[PDB]
């Protein structure tokens, strides 16, 4: 059997957002910053909903990368307040709040945002004056721009601030002259057309699906898969690591999906994630004796009721035979009068009752009464012994039938098996409503198994009911048997179809998760084919953009994401179009690197807003520039 | 041979038919008479059609 | 116990509340109800117009297993792959069909 042949399963421990070590204030960064030439130093903050990434413009990578979360609480034992603002929170008490509105790119809890920024400036080593470059959501809300500016200029007093878009910084860092920028991030997916290094933000589109939504959706699907119960505490922080580690984009979803749960090869399509389970004769002899006596008592009680039914049925039988002894040679009125004493109405009803009692009985001062009761048991024993005689010789006759008419005898077993299955079907398909054989079926199928070379176990009724012929076992537990007793085989989830079903929401949002928005290929194709050729200032559209479709943000890092997008776009473009899909180098940090390289250029310093310009114009005002919002 | 993407009139009668395959799209200017052949076949947008453009 | 003392020592080392932020302006204080939701912020409009719908026909998937679904149940309104999953779907507990709809973001309440 396959589960006996298959190797032991390979299993992956659950991963979650966890603290690992402290990091001190990085005073060498402050030292290096004070050493830079005038107007060539800035603090660069990539304000990401998954990670805030921060560092110095003159360095090649962030010094900090922390979730935009705070935890603040009063210790009920020690009696003092504690406060935390990143991965310093163990994501020990997880009183967590998040700066962003859940599943969106917009900051809305400004108290968390200040705590996150306090942690940033502390760990960058600021103690008392530095220009700030901060990334911003596409089409970011003016109220959030205002609130962020107020914090930067009036809480922290910074000399100058500029906002730009993480998608576009990533593009310019990778030599983006002109192209279609495709960003899938934690919060969102965007397609932005970029022309002559300037983004055409009036033509940008947002999907409202991203790496957060995939973690939440993977969580819903797992809580549905194991809806009858799962012992581990399923958190979307865990399903995020499952989506990172195990999910991939299909190159032909319907053909890969339709075969995914087929038992052959599911061993290699499944992946198994295991939660931290706990491993759990005089005693037994005495208890078993008490059980054995209790069972014996139940057996005696059944036999005592059976013996009461034996004596009752034999006494009933004797009475009905006493009628028959009269009825033979007596009138219909005597027949009717004796039947009326039974309140029966037919001699053959007495025959049926006489036989049916015998058919039941065969299965199962004082001395004259006691022995005549024992003689009713001897009348029962005569039915019981005649039953024994009947069965022994009838079986020997059938053994001759097997020897003498083997093929017809096999053909009989088929005809009987079907007829018995028909009665079971006539029972069950009806009783499935009307409720509001089996050993005979087996015995027939057993001889068919024994000697009918046309028969197989796969047609056995039990095989129709077997777990390894089911689909939901493959879905929930894969190629291998399952028992709830094993603490190691409980506490594990089998990902199966969700390996591919979760990434495919980007391509099929309404069909898979009901998002009611166009898929990624349809968004990009609407821009390339319908919009940009209509926009009158543009030249060489679409073709100039097709030469660089560019992938950015962590939620693009799925395997086959590029080739899926290429093959999807290839069918929407005219034949021989020079379509190139390209990945960013290091598609997460690369948006910060773009902001850092841009930070002190003349283009950036023309776009900087000073504290005094902020006091003049207010916090909604922005210098419009290639990499930022209008 | 492709999925019909477009069937647009371009004459007072000449169509443009757009055809699509998994590997790209092409547009064909149709002679008024092969257009009627395509119209006698019950072709619509989203149908898959075969055309011998020479014959 | 030393483990608990070391744990509190680590939590004390991690604590921001013990730190005076010398770079903060001590004078400025926010409006304590600045934390408006996106819904509330858009309520000030009386540019997040970047969302897009679709008109292509929608493929049908099984609500239980995600496999392709030929069938839509009249009763539960769940889509399902085969007779085995139809048997499951009509044997669901009293609130569970609505949870399968909620993964599509469908509701009947
Ligand atoms: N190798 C990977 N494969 C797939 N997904 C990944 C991988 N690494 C990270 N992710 C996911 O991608 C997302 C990270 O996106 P990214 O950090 O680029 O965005 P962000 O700047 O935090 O977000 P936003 O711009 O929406 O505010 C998370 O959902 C993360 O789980
Ligand atoms: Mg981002």
């Amino acid at each position: 059997e396959p589960w006996k042949r298959l190797p032991p399963p390979t299993v992956y421990p659950v991963k979650e957002a966890r603290f690992e070590k402290y990091i001190p204030p990085q005073l060498d960064g402050r030292e290096r910053a004070l050493a830079q030439p005038p107007g060539q130093v800035a603090i660069v903050i990539d304000n990401g909903s998954h990670s805030v990434r921060a560092g110095w413009n003159f360095e090649d990578k962030p010094r900090l990368a922390i979730p935009p979360i705070m935890s603040k609480y009063r210790d009920r034992k020690m009696g003092k307040t504690f406060s935390f603002a990143g991965s310093d929170c163990y994501a020990a008490r997880s009183h967590i709040r998040n700066a962003f509105e859940a599943g969106t790119g917009i900051v809305s809890n400004w108290d968390v945002m200040e705590h996150v920024l306090d942690y940033v400036f502390v760990k960058l080593g600021m103690n008392e004056d530095m220009p700030i470059v901060m990334t911003e959501a596409v089409a970011n809300l003016p109220y959030s721009r205002k609130s962020m500016s107020e914090i930067i200029f009036e809480c922290y007093g910074a000399p100058s601030l500029v906002y730009g878009i993480d998608s576009l910084f990533s593009f310019r860092h990778n030599q983006g002259q002109t192209g279609l920028v495709v960003s899938s991030s934690y919060s969102a997916t965007h397609v932005i057309p970029v022309y002559n290094r300037k983004a055409l933000l009036s033509q940008a589109i947002r999907l409202n699906w991203g790496g957060w939504h995939m973690a939440e959706y993977m969580l819903k699907l797992l809580k549905l898969k194991y809806y009858t119960g799962f012992p581990g505490k399923l958190n979307s922080s865990q399903t995020e690591h499952m989506v990172r580690d195990f999910c991939y984009v299909s190159l032909d979803y319907d053909r890969e999906l339709a075969g995914y749960l087929d038992w052959t090869g599911l061993e290699d399509r499944e992946r198994i994630v295991q939660y931290p389970y706990t491993e759990e004769e005089e005693e037994l002899a005495r208890i078993a004796e008490r059980k054995k006596e209790s069972g014996r008592r139940l057996q005696e009680q059944a036999a005592k009721m059976r013996l009461e039914r034996l004596m009752k049925k034999e006494q009933e039988l004797e009475y009905y035979k006493d009628i028959q002894r009269r009825m033979q040679g007596e009138s219909k009125k005597e027949i009717k009068r004796l039947l009326d004493e039974a309140e029966l109405k037919d001699e053959a009803a007495l025959e049926r009752v006489i036989r049916d009692l015998e058919r039941s009985i065969k299965r199962a001062r004082q001395q004259r009464l006691l022995k005549s009761n024992w003689e009713a048991r001897q009348r029962a024993k005569a039915e019981k012994e005649a039953e024994k005689a009947r069965l022994a010789e009838e079986a020997r006759l059938d053994e001759e039938r097997r020897k003498n008419d083997l093929e017809g005898w096999l053909e009989e077993k088929r005809q009987l098996r079907l007829a018995k299955l028909n009665q079971l079907k006539e029972r069950e398909r009806l009783k499935a409503d009307l409720g509001n054989l089996e050993a005979a079926i087996r015995s027939l199928e057993n001889d068919l198994l024994r000697y009918d070379k046309t028969f197989s176990y796969d047609m056995t009724l039990d095989a129709q009911r077997d777990w390894s012929k089911s689909l939901l076992h493959a879905f929930r537990y894969g190629p291998r048997p399952f028992d709830p007793s094993s603490q190691a085989e409980t506490h594990r989830v089998h990902l199966n179809v969700e390996r591919i079903r979760v990434p495919e929401v980007l391509f099929q949002p309404a069909a898979i998760a009901g998002v009611d928005q166009a898929g990624l290929v349809e968004i990009a194709g609407d821009i390339l084919c319908q919009r940009l050729p209509s926009l009158p200032g543009i030249q060489d559209a679409p073709d100039a953009f097709l030469r660089d479709v560019f992938l950015t943000g962590g939620n693009t890092l799925f395997q086959n994401f590029d080739e899926r997008l290429r093959q999807g776009l290839m069918a929407l473009l005219p034949v021989g179009a020079p379509l190139r899909v390209r990945r960013a180098q290091d598609a997460i940090l690369d948006a910060w690197r773009g902001a850092a390289g841009w930070a002190c250029t003349e283009e950036a310093k023309a776009a900087w807003i000073t504290r005094e310009e902020y006091l003049e114009k207010g916090g909604e005002y922005i210098k419009e520039h290639d990499l930022g919002n209008a | 041979e492709g999925e019909v993407t477009e069937m647009t009139p371009e004459e007072a009668s000449t169509l443009l038919i757009g055809l699509k395959s998994a590997r790209g799209q092409k547009k064909l200017r149709l002679d008024p008479s092969i257009y009627e052949a395509i119209q006698k076949e019950r072709v619509q947008v989203g149908d898959v059609i075969y055309i011998e453009t020479n014959t | 116990q030393s483990a608990q003392a070391a744990h509190q020592a680590l939590v004390e080392q991690l604590d921001l509340h013990s730190i005076h932020k010398t770079f903060r302006n001590p004078n400025w204080r926010p409006n304590q109800r600045r934390n408006k939701t996106i819904k509330a912020i858009l309520g000030e409009s009386q540019t997040n117009i970047e969302s897009a719908p679709s008109l292509a026909p929608m493929k049908h998937y099984c609500d239980v297993t995600g496999l392709p679904a030929p069938y839509l149940d009249p009763k539960t309104r769940l889509r399902y792959h085969n007779k085995e999953i139809f048997a499951m779907i009509r044997n669901l507990p009293q609130g569970m069909g609505e949870q399968f709809l909620e993964a599509r973001g469908a509701h009947t309440v």
